[PDB]
């Protein structure tokens, strides 16, 4: 598995804006890196699938390939997830502002965890 | 040539274009299936804020088994509420996702004007 | 008969009778017998602030109606079952009926409304 | 002044739905009856203009020609006003349900007063 | 032929038709002044819920001195925010009502796409 | 210089610097120095419930932006005075700028924001 390559994939295959598929876009990138995650429909629920695949919860400054899973925010009940490219979080779009993909999230500050493969 | 047929044809086309590098709402072929004002408003909202509730507007999920879904599209007979047809659609062989497709007849074709999920409003 | 159709008829019969210049059903504590709790809490917030979504009654999808005519012309179609959610079409009025879609879920022994949809195009 | 005739005017000159001019439509009807009210822009503020013109506050069952002035409700910060035709309240539209012109009003139950000319 | 000119021409036409038995939004002539999708959405919302905030959408009042207003329409030079022109308009000789008219150029004409009041959002 | 233009620049400079993954300006008690109280109370309710109106940031009218580029390219035009309300056009970004309209009122000695408008068609 190459977490770096997964990140590179995500960066390459973004949409110009959110299309409501953060989870699939990140899953497909992780598949590009070498890992097929067990599917689940909502981003908020991807934690267990990540630990099962060998990821562990990471705390601290982000590294390339790191995967964030964020709990729901107002008007976004499914949560969000993204992969870090070394300088930006990448979901179904390239996130200019940070890991929170929008103001509903920055305002509510829902819980989040970061996952890393070894 | 029924509302049911439009719903299946649309979703068959839509899930097939999952592998395309262009999100299907940007392909003009979507206008075969979705009413013109509906296509315009969706494109507009996607560009400004992304889709409502932060899930794909048409599938109501953030992720899915493309293969399973394409092989397991089920539609029930349309219900008519006035001149609006309401078609239930289920996706997948396991724990199906259910949506409700609203269509109107413009000329001789049924086109989608709205799609809703089955989640509680809260 | 404990059916979602029956739960819909009951609800609206009760609703219209508690929708007047003196009271409104959302203010009635009995609303929680018919409508899911979180849906009540959200609607009360909506109504108190920006007001009813789309500026129409959330349950009836109109601003104004003749209480008597609607009360005598509540018409349901058999529910469509989408998993554990029953979707019941309801028509109001004797002339040019208003059509809504009522979403219900089984909570304990009962059907509780969780959402109500109009037939308008995507907004 | 003929309050009855004012009511009759309002009934005759309704719009199919609200057009956001309850006050003007009621003012114009009252003018038809014989009284030119001092103008004010928002329905909620028509009380003083009515008392000045000889109306008095009425309490009880409504009579034809009675004029209601209702305080603001959520999403309707200007209030509402209407004239009673003997069986329906008439504003810029014919009110089927009652004096509250909508659900924002019935829910919030804002204060109101009814005015009558003698 | 400027956005300012469209704003004045529109309001002159609109206040003049105060005496008409037809509310002006229902007259097809309004399409000379208001963009087609804007006309459609307004007509739609008027019919369902009445106008936003329960005031006339164009004048932002529930009542007014028709005569005074028609004689006291003042517009200031348009401000351009990208391709959207924003024209301030004042009505009346005493305590004027101020609105902000948003217009876009479609073909060779400026048409209204939105009108806002100056009230606080709360 | 106590002008509405200056109040706008100040506000947004402060805003963008308190809009991050760690904090958001609407949560900051300093928001009341720049924005009218009832406008704050309404927006907090909006954000906590249905979320930000039209699903974009109320003050910036976007979902996402590059904090650094916007902070260095805040551009105001002179205010238009509509009675006692100042309307200030503000443009954000070095390329394909986002345009907003800032509404301010004099409260005591200060300009307070009472509304912010996008340039989108009627919704």
């Amino acid at each position: 598995y190459k977490g770096i390559s997964a990140a590179n994939y995500a960066a390459s295959n973004i949409e110009p804006n959110s299309v409501g598929r953060c989870a699939e876009y990140v899953r497909k990138a992780i598949e590009w890196g070498g890992i097929s995650l067990q599917r689940t429909r909502s981003a908020k629920d991807y934690g267990p699938s990540l630990l099962a695949a060998g990821f562990h919860e990471a705390i601290g400054s982000p590294m390339k390939g790191d995967v964030i899973v964020i709990q729901p925010a107002p008007g976004h009940p499914h949560g969000h997830m993204a992969i870090y490219d070394g300088s930006h979080w990448i979901s179904d779009f390239k996130q200019l502002h940070g890991f929170y993909p929008g103001p509903a999230y920055r305002s509510a500050k829902p819980a989040y965890k970061t996952y890393r493969y070894h | 040539n029924s509302p049911e047929a439009a719903a299946i044809s649309f979703y068959t086309w839509f899930i097939q274009h999952d592998s395309d590098q262009t999100y299907p709402l940007s392909e003009p072929d979507i206008e075969r299936y979705v009413a013109t004002d509906t296509v315009g408003r969706l494109r507009n909202d996607y560009a400004h804020a992304g889709p409502p509730n932060g899930v794909d507007y048409f599938l109501k999920v953030q992720d899915y088994d493309s293969r399973d879904w394409l092989a397991h599209i089920q539609v029930q007979r349309a219900l008519m509420l006035g001149d609006v047809a309401v078609v239930p659609v289920s996706f997948g062989s396991q724990d199906p996702v259910h949506v409700l497709v609203f269509l109107k007849r413009v000329d001789a074709t049924w086109k989608i004007i709205k799609i809703d999920d089955t989640w509680e409003y809260r």
